Parts: structure tokens; C-alpha cells; sequence
């Protein structure tokens, strides 16, 4: 409740505390990559950068509302988790 | 078995008049007998760990039975044709039943595959199974990269090994993309690197950085475990573009070497054109790319020239429905590049480079629809462009078939 | 872990100025988020305030707080200095909830819900140009989402309306391979619009508004 949207939850007042085949949808399919054709031109660490887990592993899908009303999964408040993989945070 | 066929045999024998009880009494017999030799012939295929119930099944279980593995012709004398079978009768149902005798002997021989050798692998390393060619195979956590540092280290080996600073580490290199099985889940990063390159080394136009780009492209396509249509609209444009681009270098020279960068492009291209199809996505975009590059006015000669080329190579019926219907434009630039009189830009080489390639594909075009009369000036018609030299390409052509 | 003083009083500031209490404090507030260089470290917070007031929608429908937030994500894109890869999974349900939910309007009728729709639209397409690579499949998934919400039948007309231009707004070959085949739907249309009997509902502004 006192974290981050904090503000939210006071204005709240709770106070606890064949044409969906998968080729179809295939950005080769669905994008005009023929303007990136350029006519004319005028490891003790890994190497590679990591991705956000998350995002790359994820199903952040779930948290789309898609009908407010009858809405499928109760949802939750969610608890700031600071990720220190991300650089330009001190901690 | 039908007891109409036992009646149609005994009345093509000489015994006419049979009853249906007598032939009846045939069609139980037999269709034991099929029992019982199938059922035989299958304790064969079961000794044989091959569960296929071969031709063979059926000559020792006759064998075993005391009856002659002898098909289509019985020995009542048997001391020549004993118990040893004769492989069977090839025949078919959709046979012809009359054949010459002269086609048999001047058909060749089928190869005699190789013998039988015995190599070792490893079903297992310590109760793990290895992904070798011959098996089947609040602060949140700090994560962990998708690939191994062995798997980094070889990603970091096999690029630094394809920009080609020597050729055989290249080709090394090249065959380990073209057959690793577990190139898959390192083949974003390969991509990436492959589209990523191709896009700021034409800033510069270094062809060998292009040419081996390109032939890296070549040995992922032929690897046959990895899934490549998720990568096919990354990889479109970088194949395309190397072909038809300008080159910021010297167009001159290793503009050849720039034609068999064309030619290695091309067979990414045809690989895209020919795998990955679906209704109207792939090859009608690169298609409609490729027209409009062509009707395109004042178009670069290098551009020109590779998308030429990439229209060139679409099969057979694509030269026959396209190239048809723009012979006079083509003329038409040749003799404004001929009247120059300034030979100092590279429109003058890139003009007979794609004369040269045009008038190639219009002699089989031709050599294909049409017989080979009137070779001598009948292309007149058609302003005149390789004439008798088209006709001679076509005789050549006539050759190769007859070869052939 | 948590903001210093400083940044908690730029936080409250910049919150409080997208609120709704006058116009030119929003734009000078929405002209600081999308050219200052040092906001990480409050981007998380942003992501929070503005997923969870668009969630707050369905307590109360103000169309103009959506708008606000919306106007809100659309300042936080135009930010050079920070990178939303790590935080657009909570933008992109937002922005998507902004376009296919039903009832965006208190008043149904009257509220232009209809803009929210396209600037979203607009918005969802700009996340997914942005940000959509072969490893994230973004784009392909939010195509997925608006098909099965399109060509799937019982959906209103808003949702219908909120799907088409997402859709439409993607691009040329998204328009040709998704929306082409289902024209005959148009006639599934104009069964509700040129013939009755029923006329003082309210399907046929939104009928002929997807028209």
C-alpha cells in the first residue's frame, strides 16, 4: 500500500497494511523489408547482451485487461522488485 | 478367395462344368494354405528384426513347408530347380506385358550400393544422451545467458572464422554451418549478425565482407535441422540487396567479382524462392520488387544490373512470361550507352553485362517454344539483338539434348 | 532501492500534473518527461502509476484520465535517454486495454471514446515498431490478439472498432492478408445500418463509425 503507486491506491482507499495459422503472422509475411534492400549506400563474461527474462520468457499476456467486467485471472497487487541486472542503478 | 476366379481358372484349363460346392471346395484349400504360409513367413520376419515381410519370407517359408519357392513354373522332374528360389517374378498389374528386346539391354545397370562397414557413436555419456548426428537429439535473480561459454566461444570462432582471413578455416567454418545439429538456438545471434553486417558494410562497398556474408547465408540454408522461415523476412533483404546495390568501391573491375557475388546471392534467393512458400507473401513481393526496380527510369546500371539477374533466375516460365514484352527497351538503352561518347562511368560495363544475360536467357526462351527454323534473320524481328550468335547458343543447347 | 527526495518530489510533481487540474502544467510536465535526460530510476514508478490507472478505468470510466495517460505513454516513448525494453510489457496491456475494452465512455453516446481509439492505435503501433524484434514477438502477438478479437463473432462494436484500427494501423500487408478477407463482414454490417427495425439503440453510431 505505502510503496510505489501509493497515490493510486489512497484515491482507491484500501487501506491492508487457416488464417490464424502461426505462418501467417511472421513478420516476413507481414512487412515490407524490401525498403531495408539499401540501393546505394550514400569470454569469462559473457559477449553477448542479455536480455530482460521477463520479456523475453514471460507471459505478460496474462495481465492484458481485456474485458474489465468479466475479467478472467483475479489480479494482484505487485511489489517493487528493483532488478539489479540493469546498469545505471546504483543497487 | 473368390470362388468366380477358381471357376475362371478351371474353365481356362480344360475342365468345364464344375459345380459350386466343387469350387468351393478349392477356395478353402488355398486360402489355408495362404494362412498357413503367411503365418510361416512370419516367423522369418520376426528372426529377421527387419518387421518388413519381405519377398524373401515367402521362399523359405515355402522352403519349410516341402513345397518349391518355384513361382510361375514347377519342376514335376526337380533334380535341376530344387528347393533354391528364383527371386520371384517382377511383374506388375500396370505392366505393358511386351517389351523389345533390344530396350532391356541398353538400359544401365543399377549402381551395387556399398558393403557393409561397422562404425561406432555413443547412445550415451554418463546417462546423458549427446545431440551427435547419429542419435535422434525484494532483488530478482541475476539470469543467466541462453548459450553456453562453450557455445559463445564457438559462435565467437565460427564468425571470426567466416569473414574469411583464411580460406580454409572459411570453408571449415562454412561446412560446420552448413552441419551442426545444434546450430538452432544460437541462430537469432547469427542472423542478427549476418542483416546487421550486410547493412553498414554497404556503406562501404567491401565485397569480400559481402561475398562471405553471403556464403554464410548459403551454408544455413542447406543445414537441414535448424527452422529457418522465422528468420526468412531478416534474411530477404540482405541476400536481395548485395545483387542489386550500388558499389561505393570500384564497379570496373571486380565488377566479375561482383557478378559471382551475384551468383552465390542468387542461390540464397532461389533457396527463398523455392523453400518457405506460402499463398502471395515471398516470391511475389521479391517478384513485384524486381518488376518495379526494372520499369524503374533512369535506374542505376549496377542496379540494373542485379535486378536483371534476380528476374533472370525465377525458372522457366517466369523468363517466359516476363522478359517477353520489353526487348525494345532493352535495345534502346544499349544505343544510349553506345552513343556515350564518354566511356568514363561504369554504364558502359554494366550494359553489356546485362545485354549478355538477356540475350542468353531469349535463346533457350526461344530454343524452348519453337523449333529451330529460320535462326539466321527471323530475329530481326525482334530489333536484332544476338541474331545468329542467339541461334549458335541455341544449336549448343540442341547438342547438350542430344547428349543428353 | 528507494527515490531520494529530490526525485519523490519530482515523482509527486509530474504525477499531480497529469491529473487534470489545468492544461498548461500538463504540457510543460509532458514536455519535462519526454526531454529529460536522467528519469531512470523513476521509470519503474511510471510504469506502475500509469498501468495502474488505466486499470482504475473500470471503477470509474473517465475517458479523459485515459487520455491523459495515454498522452502520458506517448511522452515517456519520445524520451531519448531511456530505453522502455525493460518496462514495456506493462505499457503494452495498457495502451491494448485503452483500445479493446467495451466501455471507454461514462456516457456511452455522447464520449468520443472513438479518438482514445486511434491515438492508441497509433501509440500500439509505435511500440511495436520501436520495439519488436525475432527474440520479443511483440507484433506478431498483438496481431494475434486483435484477429482472434476481430473475426471471432459476439464482440461489440467498440472492441470490433478498436481491433480494425490497431490493424489498420500496423501497415499495408497486415491490412491486405487480415482485414481483405473479412469485407464480407461489411454486409453482416449493413444488415444493422440500412435496415432495422430497431433505430434509437446505440449500435449504429459505432456500426457506422467501423464502416
Amino acid at each position: 500500500r505505502y510503496g510505489p503507486a501509493r497515490l493510486w491506491y489512497d484515491m482507491l482507499g484500501v487501506p491492508e497494511d487457416d488464417l490464424l495459422a502461426d505462418e501467417n503472422f511472421l513478420m516476413v509475411t507481414q512487412l515490407h523489408w524490401e525498403d531495408d534492400i539499401i540501393w546505394d549506400g550514400e569470454p569469462w563474461y559473457s559477449i553477448f547482451p542479455i536480455d530482460n527474462e521477463d520479456l523475453v520468457y514471460g507471459r505478460w499476456e496474462d495481465n492484458i485487461i481485456w474485458d474489465a467486467q468479466a475479467m478472467p485471472r483475479l489480479l494482484e497487487p505487485p511489489v517493487l522488485t528493483l532488478d539489479p541486472n540493469d546498469e545505471n542503478l546504483i543497487l | 478367395l473368390p470362388s468366380e476366379s477358381m471357376k475362371v481358372v478351371a474353365e481356362s484349363m480344360g475342365i468345364a462344368q464344375i459345380q459350386e460346392e466343387t469350387c468351393q471346395l478349392l477356395t478353402d484349400e488355398v486360402s489355408y494354405r495362404i494362412k498357413e504360409i503367411a503365418q510361416d513367413a512370419l516367423k522369418f520376419m520376426h528372426m529377421g528384426k527387419r518387421q518388413k515381410l519381405t519377398t524373401s519370407d515367402i521362399d523359405y517359408a515355402l522352403k519349410l513347408k516341402n513345397v518349391e519357392p518355384l513361382y510361375g513354373f514347377h519342376a514335376q522332374e526337380f533334380i535341376p530347380f530344387r528347393f533354391a528360389s528364383g527371386g520371384g517374378r517382377e511383374l506388375y498389374f500396370y505392366e505393358e506385358k511386351e517389351v523389345d528386346l533390344s530396350d532391356i539391354i541398353n538400359t544401365p545397370l543399377p549402381r551395387v550400393p556399398l558393403d557393409v562397414c561397422l562404425k561406432a557413436h555413443w547412445l550415451s555419456i554418463e546417462g546423458c544422451q549427446p545431440a551427435i548426428p547419429e542419435n535422434p537429439p525484494r532483488l530478482k535473480p541475476r539470469s543467466i545467458h541462453e548459450l553456453s561459454v562453450e557455445q559463445q566461444l564457438y559462435y565467437k570462432e565460427i564468425t571470426e572464422a567466416c569473414v574469411g582471413s583464411c580460406e580454409a578455416k572459411r570453408a571449415e567454418a562454412l561446412q560446420s554451418i552448413a552441419t551442426d545439429p545444434g546450430l538452432y538456438q544460437m541462430l537469432p545471434r547469427f542472423s542478427t549478425f549476418i542483416s546487421e553486417g550486410v547493412r553498414v558494410n554497404v556503406v562501404q562497398n567491401n565485397l569480400a565482407l559481402l561475398i562471405y556474408l553471403m556464403r554464410m547465408v548459403k551454408a544455413l540454408m542447406d543445414n537441414p535441422t535448424l527452422y529457418l522461415e522465422k528468420y526468412v523476412h531478416e534474411l530477404i533483404p540482405a541476400v536481395m540487396t548485395c545483387i542489386v546495390s550500388r558499389q561505393l568501391c570500384l564497379r570496373p573491375d571486380v565488377d566479375n567479382h561482383w557478378a559471382l557475388r551475384d551468383f552465390a546471392a542468387r542461390l540464397v534467393a532461389q533457396i527463398c524462392k523455392h523453400f518457405s512458400t506460402t499463398t502471395n507473401n515471398i516470391q511475389s513481393r521479391i517478384t513485384k520488387t524486381f518488376t518495379k526496380s526494372w520499369v524503374d527510369e533512369k535506374t542505376p546500371w549496377t542496379t540494373r544490373y542485379g535486378s536483371i539477374a534476380g528476374l533472370a533466375e525465377l525458372g522457366h516460365d517466369v523468363i517466359k512470361t516476363l522478359i517477353l514484352p520489353r526487348l525494345q527497351q532493352e535495345g534502346e538503352r544499349i544505343r544510349s550507352v553506345l552513343d556515350g561518347p564518354v566511356l568514363s562511368n561504369i554504364d558502359r560495363i554494366g550494359a553489356d553485362h546485362v545485354q549478355s544475360l538477356l540475350l542468353k536467357h531469349c535463346a533457350p526462351v526461344l530454343a524452348k517454344l519453337r523449333p529451330p527454323p529460320d535462326n539466321q534473320d527471323a530475329y530481326r524481328a525482334e530489333f536484332g539483338s544476338l541474331g545468329p550468335l542467339l541461334c549458335s547458343q541455341v544449336v549448343k543447347a540442341r547438342a547438350q539434348a542430344a547428349l543428353q
